[PDB]
């Protein structure tokens, strides 16, 4: 019940001031209702980076826990990053609840965390075999990767 | 030069050919890479000894077909 709440305020906020790029809207349902429980997002990749030109969609979905609970973000499709599950699902500090999440982080906040993610790697905790294998060993061809998904993901 | 098995507790038997005086870091290095695994999340025993990076072969007193037990203590992450 407070969840709803939380993510309908969250939904004027972003419409209101979010960052450029950046996008966030919720689902429909199978009849056509809102779904403040699933949103559509898109990140936009970094000018000077492999990411830059590229729009890489993901959903959040959010338990009725929200926001005692963090959000599950799943890239789709998904992503040739090292931090990325074949999945799709991206882990971070600020999303494992028995981690850094606190009920004050944002919609906003998770969307830049992930996005930062995307360009720095954390080559600690790898969550994907194939990309942590060719950062850690052939750079220009982990590089050449990124740039054709990038172009992949192109907004045409 | 002496050929080393290294296994783990997923019943992975991955064979390296190493110096007897090369530091065995490099070691950890080539099975995290052929395994994909973070090299900080696995420990290296041989004997009932976890096998430091400065250690050698020659040191450790290892011979030929020797194993190395890896565990990873990162059940989830």
């Amino acid at each position: 019940g407070i969840a709803l709440s939380r993510l309908a305020q969250e939904r004027r906020a972003w419409r209101k001031d979010h960052p450029f790029g950046f996008v966030a809207v919720p689902t429909k349902n199978p009849d056509g209702t809102m779904n403040l429980m699933n949103w559509e997002c898109a990140i936009p990749g970094k000018k000077g980076t492999p990411w830059e030109g590229g729009l890489f969609k993901l959903r959040m979905l959010f338990k009725d826990d929200y926001p005692s609970s963090p959000p599950k973000c799943k890239f789709e499709p998904p992503l040739f990053h090292p931090n990325v599950y074949p999945s799709g699902t991206v882990c971070l500090s600020i999303l494992e609840e028995d981690k850094d999440w606190r009920p004050a982080i944002t919609i906003k906040q998770i969307l830049l965390g992930i996005q930062e993610l995307l360009n720095e790697p954390n080559i600690q905790d790898p969550k994907q075999a194939e990309a942590y294998t060719i950062y850690c060993q052939n750079r220009v061809e982990y590089e050449k990767r990124v740039r054709a998904q990038a172009k992949k993901f192109a907004p045409s | 030069y002496i050929k080393l098995k290294v296994i783990g507790q997923d019943s992975s038997e991955i064979h390296f050919k190493v110096k007897m005086t090369t530091h065995l870091k490099k070691l950890k290095e080539s099975y995290c890479q052929r395994q994909g695994v973070p090299m900080n999340s696995l420990r290296f025993l041989f004997e009932g000894q976890r096998i430091a990076d400065n250690h050698t072969p020659k040191e450790l007193g290892m011979e030929e077909e020797d194993v190395i037990e890896v565990y990873q203590e990162q059940t989830g992450g």
